[PDB]
């Protein structure tokens, strides 16, 4: 509908708020998450993944799907690099370190 | 859009400030035949650049009823403003007469227009 009123106008029209935009407006969006001081902060220090996973799905409705880790992380030497790979959908038995960025779907709330 | 337009003509100009000239004046002039009564005389409303049209308004400016409404032939809101539904004809014309690396795309613009107004 959008892309129709798009090809109509060639501009995006404003509109006054109705219930029916506001519902419209309720979905899902991309984040990443932290693990130094999140609720999931105890977890994520030696914790499994699917722990992290079943407890964001059935708390906070929140998918995830993907771990940004430091690249310097598997190394016992400390290290000033701060890039970061990205691990798509890892096993329920990988393992978590504090320094890890969680992909995830958070939901629309007021 | 104020102004309402019935039984009229449209012609949608491809046109361009570097284009070669078409000559519209051969299209006005046997529409404002002597034989026609004032009243019969169809409106003429063209769709186009207005770069192109000031090249041209020299040979039309003594013609009773002619408009512009500067702008493209392929942009629905202005064939909205201009009541193209009710309009009598529509006449599409390509004014980028220059050659194109295959012959058959010289039409690219004009078809494209006829879909849209069937649409």
């Amino acid at each position: 509908e959008l892309e129709a009123l798009i090809a109509e106008e060639n501009a995006l029209r404003g509109g006054y708020s109705t219930p029916q935009t506001l519902a419209n407006r309720d979905r899902c969006r991309v984040a990443q998450l932290a693990l130094l001081d999140g609720p999931f902060a105890d977890l994520g220090d030696g914790g499994c993944y699917g722990d992290l996973f079943c407890k964001a799905l059935k708390t906070y409705n929140m998918l995830c799907f993907g771990i940004y880790r430091l690249r310097d992380a598997h190394l016992s030497t400390p290290s000033q690099c701060t890039k970061r790979y990205v691990i798509t959908n890892p096993p329920y038995e990988f393992e978590l370190v504090p320094t890890d960025l969680i992909f995830c779907l958070m939901q629309f709330d007021s | 859009a104020m102004t309402v337009l019935s039984g009229h003509v449209v012609v949608c100009i491809f046109g361009d400030v570097s284009s070669a000239l078409i000559g519209l004046r051969n299209l006005v002039m046997p529409l404002r035949a002597s034989n026609f009564h004032y009243h019969e005389l169809k409106h003429i409303v063209f769709v186009g650049s207005i770069e192109y049209l000031k090249r041209e308004w020299e040979t039309l400016h003594n013609f009773p009823k002619v408009s512009i409404l500067p702008g493209t032939p392929l942009s629905r809101a202005d064939l909205r403003a201009v009541n193209i539904n009710l309009c009598d004809m529509c006449v599409i014309l390509s004014a980028n007469q220059n050659n194109i690396d295959d012959t058959s795309l010289q039409d690219k613009e004009c078809i494209l227009a006829s879909l849209n107004i069937k649409s």
